[PDB]
């Protein structure tokens, strides 16, 4: 959901705004809930691993719009050129990382 | 408890070794840093009686806490501190930004 702002038009401040703003507040509330599932241990989980990944995919989203938007009407080229490449940068990003995840934790 | 110094004394067999096991103690939130061994004597209405104390110190892990509370507050400014990029003019997205962040 938060690489789907990637596709809305960068005219629409409000709106890939809400939709980054909203994306990280859902990924800590997630993350809250999940560190609430199971005990007090001081060390970090496989979970929290993949937890603390996605909320930094979802902040880069968020700061890659910042970046568009602040490339806006100044070089128009550029932020169209960072639209483009974000678009194909992050899902195959993350489905690299969700490949090395599993295949590393699912074969233990 | 009916017992006073008169009938019954207590005192640590061993007197520093009467207590084992304490380094093989996991705790998930605690770390034991120190223990010890008392012998006194108290005093109420009815008498004096004899007391022994065993006190543990325990020290908080904070590694639960930095992933429960202190990095979800970090995250939450650092989105706030998001808004300062934004062009002014932009009105809706700054307040979405400032009031989401303040409330949450
Ligand atoms: C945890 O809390 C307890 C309770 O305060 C601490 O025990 C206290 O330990 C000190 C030193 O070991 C005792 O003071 C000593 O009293 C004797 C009495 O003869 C005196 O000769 C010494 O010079 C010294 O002043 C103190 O009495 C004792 N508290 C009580 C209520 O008996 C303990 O040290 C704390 N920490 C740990 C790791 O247990």
């Amino acid at each position: 959901l938060s690489q789907v702002s990637f596709w809305l038009n960068r005219e629409s401040v409000p709106a890939r705004t809400v939709f980054g703003v909203t994306t990280v507040l859902t990924m800590t509330t997630l993350s809250i809930s999940a560190r609430n599932s199971l005990p007090k241990v001081a060390y970090a989980t496989a979970m929290d691993w993949f937890i603390a990944v996605c909320y930094a995919f979802v902040f880069s989203a968020l700061i890659e719009f910042a970046t568009v938007n602040y490339f806006t009407k100044s070089q128009p080229a550029r932020a169209a050129k960072i639209d483009r490449l974000s678009r194909i940068a992050f899902p195959l990003l993350f489905g690299i990382f969700n490949l090395v995840y599993w295949a590393t934790y699912l074969n233990r | 408890y009916g017992y006073t110094t008169d009938d019954i004394e207590f005192y640590w067999r061993g007197d520093d070794n009467a207590v084992t096991g304490v380094t093989k103690i996991e705790l998930p939130q605690f770390s034991i840093v120190d223990y010890k061994l008392i012998t006194k004597k108290v005093v109420f209405s009815t008498g004096s009686y004899p007391r022994l104390s065993l006190s543990f110190k325990l020290k908080r892990n904070i590694g639960y806490f930095i992933l429960q509370t202190y990095m979800p507050s970090i995250l939450i400014t650092i989105l706030s501190w998001v808004s300062f990029w934004i062009n002014y003019d932009a009105s809706a997205a700054r307040v979405a930004l400032g009031i989401t962040t303040v409330l949450t």
